[PDB]
């Protein structure tokens, strides 16, 4: 999981 | 303020080549000078321009079979049917010109952009 | 010897968005407490392990509407369903007990785990 | 493109  | 999971378009790509492989909710079946492909209607939509224009139109989008032009070469439609479902593209010295000719036809604009540099190399 | 266009499961997960989005071809109503939700089996069978169960049944795959659990929150759902198409999780301090449960029952391993994380690192 |  990232930040977009 | 989202959180993305980076994987997920891929594994989802994964899954629904799984369900082609498997025939599972398969809605259409494509004719290629008489060889036939079945295939997800919001799969060949979300891949090819001629698809998308196809299965939005009244009519056709309730058809359960779709024949290709006869010029269209199973092969090359092979190729792309598999580019479509996982990303990967199969292109040979042997099938450049049907797979491009395919794609042009397809309208799968990424597709025809690599075969044009790839011809373009060779020459 | 295949060649790998990098952004083709992101471009058709994205088509997908635009298809539900505009309701074509969609062909389930997912109903949560008398909130529904439209969307494409396919999708949510390459997503969620009960759905994937679901549509695999030779009864339910022609079922045309299916009613979840009472218990299921649907803003939980609809922050899934739209994950499901966009690979985006809209997850926040209010919401990730119910995206957590949802999740568990929709069986979406990757979501739960992060959930488990966040709710970890708050205590 | 890339060779995967
Ligand atoms: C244009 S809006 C839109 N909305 C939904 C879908 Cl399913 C869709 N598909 C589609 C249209 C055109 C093209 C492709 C896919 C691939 C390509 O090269 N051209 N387009
Ligand atoms: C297991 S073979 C397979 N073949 C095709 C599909 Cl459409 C599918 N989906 C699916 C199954 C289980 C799970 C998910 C999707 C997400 C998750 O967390 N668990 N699985
Ligand atoms: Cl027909
Ligand atoms: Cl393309
Ligand atoms: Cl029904
Ligand atoms: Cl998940």
């Amino acid at each position: 999981w990232v930040i977009p | 303020s989202c959180i993305q999971f980076t994987r997920h378009a891929s594994d989802v790509l994964l899954n629904l080549n799984r369900l082609r492989s498997r025939d599972i909710l398969t809605d259409v079946v494509i004719v290629v000078s008489r060889e036939q492909f079945r295939a997800h209607k919001t799969v060949l939509m979300a891949c090819s321009g001629l698809f998308y224009s196809i299965f939005t139109d009244q009519l056709k989008c309730n058809l359960s079979v779709i024949n290709l032009d006869p010029e269209i070469n199973p092969e090359g439609f092979c190729i792309l049917l598999d580019f479509m479902y996982t990303s990967r593209l199969n292109l040979r010295e042997g099938n450049i010109m049907a797979v491009m000719a395919t794609a042009m036809y397809l309208q799968m604009e990424h597709v025809v952009d690599t075969c044009r540099k790839f011809i373009k190399a060779s020459e």
